[PDB]
């Protein structure tokens, strides 16, 4: 089970110049301070989310800031992710910024929701505070990255409530008394993100860490043949295999998912099953104690049958988008509703917005326009609703159909309530810029196949790495060799 | 007429070698003199039925004690001479009852002490003679030093015969210094089983009550004086959830209690006079106030205000003016900071000779900020921050003479007092402590104390030394986790309330052992 498995977040911390000045321009004070913050946040995540926060690398700016810092944390987040895209070449699951400046905003930090392990969205921004306060701030920013949201709809309902009255939970407003515990609903949101195909990287276990290697920490490090962790953890698994981070001569497998009875699991054993249509089952290499890197189907595979297309291990459909924004009780509207409402180009439906003008949806591209959902509550699950919800009813073939939408804004630049890019408006057609476009237009890369008209010769599936994962009894580069 | 035991004259009498004063004197006898009489003591309420005396004297007798009101019944008495005897102690009110006394001589009977205000009640006095006595100069003679300078009556000079460190020193030459007769102590009186965040006092209908905020039951506890046994008893409660601060505010003989909670809180209550129960009046806006850490009450130019510190980044510290029917928002402060405490003080700001209302609020991981009241715009402006002091949890102020000082509480490192200069606070005293959540100045009967609380260590009580102009270590209280210290004053009785976050609340008696 993905929930049962331990997840590891490789984190890189970037300290701006103001953070450096707060520590009196001392590299050791800044590094030790950040390490302390990440360690406390790791304690919270380890206790609650069964997730470990590992500091892989840290970059500190002794000179002035590379990019201009801003009072708005969202603006500073855009600039920071821009810089980290073009400049930072280090491998990490998430890149977070520690800013000595204090953001003027209700937020003490900003992080892209569900952005974990995105080069563009994988980062977060955190304002300066005390070590405990910074640990909570990092906890809620990384929470946004792993898909933990406020979920305002259930909060207003009261079904989701932090049961600690004195101190809140992490996602809530932080007073002088600091929260140590996540809500159960936050846990469910994190597990739903994992189950939808998010954060596949998190299942990779860190090979190298910034801190000097210590034996018994549970992570193998260069020069360490094996690590079984704490003596009690060792007794659970890997006690006989590994002692003092030295492999026993009999047994090169100590503790791992692909590790059993201190010997490598045979090749082809399945460590973790696929979590959805877009995921691909990982298998034991037989040459490693850890399970193979978590991979998923390449973009463009069909998910939920016809209704959707796989992107980043996650299935994109209008129904899942409706259920995401307006809650699980919602479903996507019938296609006639899109067809009649969107062509009108009024407030009720449109292909887009211009200043003082509304864009009539073109006849050809409809399902790529304004997002319509059958049953819509008053309060969105995430973001803030702009204006009031739009409701229009249309009847096809003697049965009335209610189709509604709303404008929901996570941030000012990006507006929800419009069909997300990549949704399959039509066969061999993906929604892009409120338009139905043939899949061929953007030319998705495919895996090698010997046979024509098939993927991976028809014996395999394309992966995130653009390599064929062959079916049983078939092997090869193109999966074209028969080897039962 | 005259008893044969004692010599007499038509207008005069002279008595010697008699163990008792004659009961009857002839009506024309005025002055009476007792010489080497066998009196054991003076008779209690003596000299009855002899009103005509203008003069009386005693010499060379033996008196162990002279009882109170011994001279009553002598409205015409003027000259009184008691001298050249051996006397140990006399009672204070012995001379009471004679307002007609003019001349008095205690000289040369070797008195070592006199009771305080023995001379009270004689407003006609002109000459007094204390000379020749051996006077032990100590607490018992301090009142006499106070009396020597304040009396218009002429008094010949008298000297200290003891303690030998002061010998042949004029009692007139002594001053307010060189006297320590008073020490102070806090002794535990009552132990309250409930833990408490904050304690406050108020006077309703000339009656001083106590409000205690208990965080974990959510109750706002009210304690009232009970005369039959120990005064503190619990008369009433206000129910809430996660109550942090409970602030009573009396406005024009009407009681209002502002209580801040962490769960859907910040409600304003008023006491209904007839029902004598608290009634919820207003609800403070939940978007402005979210995680309140403190409430500060102040009054400026015949207007009542109160301000709530918000330690959440989203909420804003807000001041609430009273329109006479209720409290409404006045000014928001310190947006997007975490406010632990608010403190109101009136300080002289140069050049102005007048004191001006000021605010000081402490943001977490930030320097304390000072706001000067602007009368023209009715708002706090010119934000200025205490330099070189960070991570201040709270600020409290006290005044010695005209100058004002502040006790700054830093949970880690040194918590230090500072004195207000012209434009700035100067460092005065620096005391480090571990885990100090409160530094509380208190003034009880013109005695300035500073209590420095500690969680891991003992709470350290300090006293203000006027000569040193700094706080001096005084006593160490044991309280589990002090969050506050409150001075409660009953009639002539004084108490010290110590809140405890992790333990039971402490009530200390203020004990003064004193002599003159
Ligand atoms: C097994 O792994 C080791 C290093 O871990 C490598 O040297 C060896 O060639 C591998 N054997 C294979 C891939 O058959
Ligand atoms: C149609 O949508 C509107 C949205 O305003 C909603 O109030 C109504 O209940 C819906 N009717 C249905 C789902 O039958
Ligand atoms: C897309 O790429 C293919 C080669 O991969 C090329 O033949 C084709 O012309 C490209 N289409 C466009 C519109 O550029
Ligand atoms: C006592 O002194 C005051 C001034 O201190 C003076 O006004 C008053 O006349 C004096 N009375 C006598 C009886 O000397
Ligand atoms: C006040 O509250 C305390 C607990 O905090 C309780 O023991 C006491 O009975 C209450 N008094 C009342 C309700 O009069
Ligand atoms: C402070 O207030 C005065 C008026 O009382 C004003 O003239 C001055 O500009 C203010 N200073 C700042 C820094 O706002
Ligand atoms: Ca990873
Ligand atoms: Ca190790
Ligand atoms: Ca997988
Ligand atoms: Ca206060």
């Amino acid at each position: 089970n993905v929930e049962e498995e331990t997840k590891y977040i490789e984190l890189m911390i970037v300290n701006d110049h103001l953070m450096f000045k707060k520590h009196r321009l001392s590299v050791v004070h800044t590094n030790t301070y950040a390490k302390s913050v990440v360690n406390m946040a790791d304690l919270i995540y380890k206790d609650q989310l069964k997730t470990r926060i590992v500091l892989v690398a840290m970059e500190t700016w002794a000179t002035d800031n590379k990019f201009a810092i801003s009072e708005n944390p969202l603006i500073t987040l855009r600039e920071f992710m821009k810089y980290r895209r073009d400049f930072i070449k280090e491998k990490s699951d998430a890149v977070h910024l520690f800013s000595g400046s204090q953001f003027e905003s209700s937020r003490s930090g900003a992080a892209y929701i569900g952005g974990i392990c995105s080069l563009l969205k994988g980062g977060g921004v955190n304002e300066f505070g005390k070590t405990d306060l910074m640990a909570v701030t990092l906890a809620q920013s990384l929470a946004h990255n792993i898909g933990i949201i406020s979920d305002k709809r259930k909060l207003a309902s009261g079904e989701c409530k932090c049961e600690d009255t004195w101190s809140g939970c992490i996602m809530g407003d932080t007073g002088y008394y600091l929260p140590k515990k996540f809500t159960q609903c936050n846990i469910e949101e994190y597990h739903d993100f994992l189950n939808s195909g998010g954060g596949a990287c998190l299942f990779n276990k860190p090979s190298k860490l910034l801190d000097p290697p210590e034996c018994g920490n549970g992570f193998i490090e260069t020069g360490e043949e094996c690590d079984c962790g704490t003596p009690a953890e060792c007794v659970l698994e890997g006690a006989e295999c590994c002692k003092k981070c030295t492999l026993t001569q009999d047994s090169q497998c100590s503790d791992g998912l692909c590790c059993k009875k201190c010997k490598f699991q045979p090749m082809g054993t399945v460590c973790r099953e696929a979590v959805n249509d877009c995921d691909i089952r990982e298998t034991c290499s037989g040459n490693s104690s850890q399970c193979a890197p978590n991979i998923h189907k390449m973009d463009g595979y069909s998910c939920d049958g016809v209704q959707g297309i796989c992107f980043g291990g996650r299935c994109k459909t209008r129904d899942r988008q409706c259920k995401y924004i307006w809650g699980q009780k919602v479903t996507a509207s019938d296609k006639y509703c899109y067809e009649k409402l969107n062509i009108e180009g009024t407030e009720k439906g449109n292909c887009g917005k211009d200043k003082d003008t509304w864009i009539q949806c073109n006849k050809r591209d409809v399902l790529c326009g304004y997002l319509l959902c059958t049953n819509i509550g008053n309060i969105p699950r995430l973001g803030e609703l702009d204006g009031e919800i739009t409701s229009t009813l249309v009847v096809q073939q003697g049965r009335t159909l209610n189709c509604s939408g709303g404008h929901v804004k996570l941030e000012e630049d990006v507006d929800l309530g419009y069909v997300e890019d990549g949704t399959p408006c039509g066969p061999q057609m993906m929604c892009l810029e409120h338009r139905c476009l043939p899949v061929a237009s953007f030319n998705f890369s495919t895996c090698l196949s010997s046979k024509e008209g098939t993927i991976c010769s028809g014996n395999g599936v394309c992966s995130n790495e653009l390599k064929c994962v062959c079916n049983r009894h078939w092997i090869g580069s193109d999966c074209n060799t028969y080897f039962p | 007429k005259c008893p044969a035991v004692c010599t007499c004259t038509k207008d005069n009498a002279l008595c010697e070698n008699a163990r008792s004063i004659p009961r009857t004197v002839p009506p024309d006898v005025i002055s009476l003199s007792f010489v080497r009489s066998g009196f054991t003591e003076i008779s209690e309420g003596s000299f009855n039925a002899t009103p005509s005396l203008q003069l009386l004297l005693f010499t060379s007798n033996s008196f162990d004690v002279i009882s109170d009101d011994a001279f009553i019944g002598l409205p015409h008495l003027e000259y009184l001479f008691i001298e050249n005897n051996n006397i140990k102690s006399i009672s204070r009110h012995t001379f009471r009852g004679l307002k007609s006394l003019i001349h008095l001589s205690l000289a040369n009977n070797n008195l070592q002490t006199l009771p305080k205000d023995i001379f009270k009640g004689l407003d006609s006095l002109t000459n007094v003679d204390l000379r020749g006595n051996s006077f032990n100069c100590d607490c018992k003679l301090k009142w006499l030093v106070e009396w020597l300078g304040h009396t218009n009556a002429t008094v010949e000079d008298i000297y200290c015969e003891g303690p030998p460190e002061y010998k042949k020193r004029k009692i007139n030459s002594l001053s307010s210094k060189d006297f320590d007769c008073i020490i102070t102590e806090f002794a535990k009186s009552q132990d309250l089983p409930y833990q408490s965040l904050s304690i406050d006092t108020f006077s309703y209908l000339n009656d001083e009550y106590v409000v205690i905020a208990q965080p974990f039951t959510g109750k706002c506890i009210f304690l009232e004086w009970d005369h039959v046994e120990k005064t503190f008893r619990n008369y009433d409660n206000i129910t809430g959830t996660s109550t942090v601060v409970c602030k009573p505010i009396v406005i024009e003989t009407q009681l209002y209690v502002i209580v801040a909670q962490l769960f859907g809180g910040s409600h304003i209550y008023k006491r209904d006079s007839f029902a004598n129960k608290f009634i919820k009046i207003q609800d403070i806006e939940i978007l402005k106030i979210r995680k309140p850490n403190d409430i500060e009450t102040f009054k400026i130019e015949n207007n009542w205000y109160f301000v709530v510190a918000d330690s959440s980044k989203a909420g804003f510290t807000t001041i609430y003016k009273w329109n006479g029917n209720g409290f409404y928002s006045h000014q928001s402060l310190h947006a997007w900071y975490r406010d632990t405490d608010v403190e109101y003080l009136e300080i002289v700001r140069t050049p102005q000779t007048l004191r001006t209302p000021h605010l000081i609020l402490s943001s977490s991981s930030q320097r304390p900020v000072i706001y000067q009241w602007n009368k023209a715009t009715q708002l706090f402006t010119n934000q200025t921050d205490i330099p070189n002091m960070e991570d201040v949890y709270a600020v409290k102020h006290f005044s010695v003479k005209g100058d004002v000082y502040i006790c700054l509480t830093r949970f880690i490192g040194d918590s230090k007092v500072m004195k207000w200069g012209g434009s700035s606070f100067q460092d005065i005293q620096r005391m480090p402590s571990q885990g100090s959540m409160v530094f509380q100045p208190l003034q009880i009967n013109n005695y300035q104390y500073a209590i420095l609380g500690s969680d891991y260590s003992f709470t350290q009580v300090y006293n203000w030394d006027a000569e040193k102009a700094k706080f001096v270590k005084f006593q160490e209280l044991n309280v589990q986790a002090p969050r506050s210290f409150t001075h409660v004053s009953i009639n002539k009785r004084n108490f010290l309330f110590a809140s405890s976050f992790k333990g039971n609340t402490q009530i200390y008696k203020h004990v003064i052992v004193d002599l003159s």
